[PDB]
């Protein structure tokens, strides 16, 4: 069904690198150059206070929407990814349900400024104090710490492209029907990532990459904080949360 | 259900 579902040669690994980098460039949602230029555009003390004064349900809804929009670009990235559309519909859904949020969390490090510990949110850069109305400081601080540790790696766009393809194409996801097909696809993508790192003398980042349990823990904490919000405002989730968000994180 | 996800995946 696809070349990368079997053993690939060096030349085909080289093509896979260009393919993944292209798929990512066309689906990155926000341009890195726009994110870097906006670093000086920081929310005022008055603006931060206005966000803190917002109700919990309103902040949750704003955040669920922005996350949902980011996930749509991840779905488009998956669709352009070599071998993804050749997998069955069950496996594509399994891979996106388990991995879309993890891909968004990795993509996030581009919108995060380690110099002043601020993130790009609704047109400007703000610290974690901007999300105080959410009432999930542990999850927010954990996301900020994770983006801070990824920022220290100084990832290029090509490295993000390749690493993020691997976050998504994970053959160990429970519920995969064609596990062997996913395994071979993951192997070729592992080779493509390691090949590009070898070529750019960036193999030193391999030991510095976050453990796979770190991304799973963040996702499990997200689903947990959602359930606590759901108990407090069930009609807010049912009526105002994006349908795509509920499909991935509620059930 | 996976209504939205199926639709996004099918929409070519
Ligand atoms: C692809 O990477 C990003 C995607 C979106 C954003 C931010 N976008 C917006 O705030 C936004 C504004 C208006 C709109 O219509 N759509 C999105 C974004 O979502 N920021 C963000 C940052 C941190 C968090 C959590 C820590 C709560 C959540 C959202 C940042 C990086
Ligand atoms: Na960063």
């Amino acid at each position: 069904e696809n070349l990368y579902f079997q053993g690939a040669s060096l030349t085909e690994i080289e093509h896979l690198v260009q393919s993944v980098c292209k798929s990512y460039r066309e689906t990155c949602q926000l341009r890195l150059e726009d994110l870097l230029r906006q670093r000086s555009n920081i929310f005022s003390r008055e603006e931060v206070t206005g966000y803190q004064r917002k109700s919990m349900w309103e902040m949750w809804e704003r955040c669920a929407h922005h996350l949902t929009e980011a996930i749509q670009y991840v779905v488009e990235f998956a669709k352009r990814l070599s071998g993804f559309m050749e997998l069955c519909q069950n496996d594509q859904i399994v891979l996106l349900k388990a991995g879309a949020m993890e891909v968004v969390l990795v993509r996030m490090c581009r919108a995060y400024n380690a110099d002043n510990r601020t993130v790009f949110f609704e047109g400007k850069y703000g610290g974690m104090e901007l999300f105080r109305a959410l009432g999930c400081s542990e999850l927010i601080s954990s996301i900020f710490d994770f983006s801070h540790s990824l920022s220290a790696l100084h990832f290029s766009e090509d490295e993000i492209a390749l690493y993020t393809a691997l976050v998504l194409i994970n053959a160990h996801r429970p519920g995969l029907q064609e596990k062997r097909k996913v395994e071979q696809l993951q192997y070729n993508l592992e080779l493509a990532f390691h090949h590009h790192l070898c070529k750019t003398h960036r193999q030193s980042i391999l030991a510095k990459l976050p453990p796979k349990g770190k991304l799973r823990s963040l996702c499990s904490q997200h689903v947990e904080r959602l359930q606590i919000f759901q108990h407090l405002h069930p009609i807010v989730v049912q009526a105002a949360f994006p349908p795509l968000y509920k499909e991935l994180f509620s059930g | 259900k996976h209504k939205i996800l199926h639709r996004l995946l099918q929409d070519s």
